[PDB]
């Protein structure tokens, strides 16, 4: 079990901890989140309380360092950073844990909820979507723009998604318009799958984590990357079997997880419609369509 | 972004544009078959792709052999629509390629746009007019090569005779869609019109009767009155 240690609280905020959030007050005596789970990528995240505006966190995995929270107040914000003197940071961890001044990340026994949601979900791949080399954790916040928003403005502040469009050259091939068009397998597997993902464990980890960069953040982009790679599966006739009862449980779990009240705009009509009721595989996901119709059968 | 009334002007500026009608492609009869089903028999069909500056009209022959063993023909057709246009524009020399293509159905956006990626230039419009280019079977000569071909055939048509000699691509426009109406909403009328005089006659050459300028004012006025009036007869007016 791993420890992120904040050096003080300085500005009344609410953290966020994966699915789980808290109010910090300003001034509190607050050092930081304990027992956090080996073997899982993790985000913690911020929301301060005089300004909504600007959800932003980090994402980090325990096994790659020593990793601790402090806030600046020339930038404004709580910044993660990597403590390279393990005994330091061991001791500094250890008082802070003697005075109890430590929420605890929650340990319920019975479900895989944040496993579900982060299962093909790698660090290293995280940091080739968010790119900034020096650091072994990422930054993300509400209002960075994906690549494929910029091509229709910062590039080294861009979230590093796979470009998926539908009417282009690299998801058609020139004499097969129309197949190609109205079954995407081709774009899926030879493009996408082989070319580009080299396998399904790849793809579904970069839409796990487009999903979570648009729940916890509200970031428009991941929740357009998200869908983009939804409807790419759906709209393709031949996709292998295990792929599709994996995309079921995928998808599953991310609609369990979803706040009530954003479900509005966290979720496009037009594709989840399309891809229930109209797409080649709108009869190969019983457990997402069975969650959806009775959590927000308004939305379809 | 979609042409209507109110960018209608640009039709006639020098960019060379064209229109393209999908609703003669893929035609039928509807029967019965001797169990008392009903079956579809295709007949020869025509995409109509106009430049309305020009007039110039190409023709391509739909042969019913295209639709042989194929599945979901209206979907189909709007692909090959699609992938005959864009074979045309790649047919044409550079500086006869078009700026833009308005489809004169919104079905015709994504099948054309696919087709026409290797030329992200050459803008894909839908438009809001309610053009009768569907009429386009009402004009005997046209009518007569499509149901004669035996096999795929593209045809080049003057839709203008020789109009632009004497008046402007807006008029001549204007033209065309008056008679293209009327021929539309009561082509017995239509027709009995334009032919009821036998001195007035269609050249060799032309699709359209040799009217002097007094008469195409004269038939222009009978057309619309063809027009009115089906629309009272329609609407009991
Ligand atoms: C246990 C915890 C919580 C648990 C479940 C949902 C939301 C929050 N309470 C708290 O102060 N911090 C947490 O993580
Ligand atoms: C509504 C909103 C959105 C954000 C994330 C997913 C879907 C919608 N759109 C936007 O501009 N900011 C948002 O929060």
């Amino acid at each position: 079990m791993n420890t992120v240690p904040f050096t003080s609280a300085p500005i009344e905020v609410t953290i966020g901890i994966d699915q789980y959030s808290f109010n910090v007050k300003e001034n509190q005596p607050f050092h930081g989140i304990k027992d956090i789970p080996i073997g899982h990528v993790h985000v913690i995240h911020f929301q301060h309380a005089d300004n909504s505006s600007m959800r932003y966190g980090y994402w980090f995995d325990c096994r790659m360092g020593n990793f601790y929270i402090q806030y600046d107040p020339k930038d404004g914000l709580y910044k993660m950073m990597e403590e390279r003197d393990g005994a330091k940071f061991e001791n500094i961890v250890h008082n802070f844990k003697e005075r109890q001044m430590m929420v605890s990340y929650p340990k319920i026994d019975e479900d895989d909820t944040w496993y579900n949601l982060t299962e093909f979900v790698q660090m290293d791949k995280i940091r080739k979507i968010v790119r900034k080399d020096e650091n072994q954790f990422s930054y993300v916040d509400s209002s960075m723009t994906t690549v494929q928003e910029n091509e229709l403005s910062d590039p080294a502040h861009s979230l590093n998604y796979t470009v998926i469009n539908f009417k282009s050259r690299e998801a058609i091939r020139p004499g097969h318009e129309m197949e190609d068009f109205l079954d995407k397998s081709y774009y899926l597997n030879t493009v996408m799958l082989q070319g580009i993902f080299k396998n399904s464990s790849n793809y579904f980890g970069e839409l796990q984590f487009a999903f979570l960069n648009a729940m916890f953040f509200g970031n428009y982009g991941s929740s357009l990357q998200w869908h983009a790679m939804i409807e790419l599966i759906c709209s393709s006739a031949t996709v292998p079997k295990h792929m599709l009862d994996k995309l079921d449980e995928i998808l599953y779990y991310q609609i369990k997880t979803l706040p009530e009240q954003y479900s509005d705009i966290l979720l496009n009509e037009r594709v989840w419609n399309i891809c229930l009721y109209s797409s080649f595989q709108k009869n190969s996901l019983h457990n997402t369509e069975k969650i959806m119709e009775n959590k927000y059968p308004e939305l379809l | 972004g979609a042409m209507n009334s109110s960018n209608y002007a640009e039709l006639f500026n020098n960019d060379i544009k064209l229109f393209v009608d999908d609703t003669n492609v893929y035609r039928v009869t509807v029967h019965k078959t001797f169990e008392g089903n009903v079956a579809t028999k295709a007949i020869n069909g025509c995409i109509f792709t106009l430049n309305p500056k020009t007039g110039h009209l190409f023709l391509k022959i739909i042969h019913t052999s295209v639709w042989a063993g194929q599945k979901r023909l209206s979907q189909l057709a709007k692909w090959k629509t699609a992938e005959e246009v864009s074979a045309l524009v790649r047919s044409l020399p550079k500086e006869e390629q078009p700026k833009q293509i308005i489809v004169t159905r919104k079905a015709m956006l994504d099948p054309l746009e696919v087709h026409m990626l290797d030329f992200p230039n050459i803008a894909i419009r839908p438009t809001e007019l309610r053009l009768p280019f569907s009429a386009a079977m009402s004009i005997d000569k046209l009518s007569d090569v499509v149901m004669k071909a035996t096999e795929p055939q593209m045809v080049l048509f003057n839709i203008y005779d020789d109009w632009l000699d004497r008046i402007s691509s807006y008029t001549a426009f204007s033209r065309l869609t008056l008679l293209l109406r009327a021929l539309k909403t009561n082509e017995e009328s239509a027709k009995m019109i334009l032919l009821s005089d036998p001195t007035i006659t269609i050249k060799s050459y032309h699709l359209w009767p040799s009217f002097t300028d007094e008469q195409w004012i004269t038939i222009e006025s009978q057309m619309r009155d063809l027009i009115l009036t089906e629309y009272g007869r329609k609407y009991n007016v």
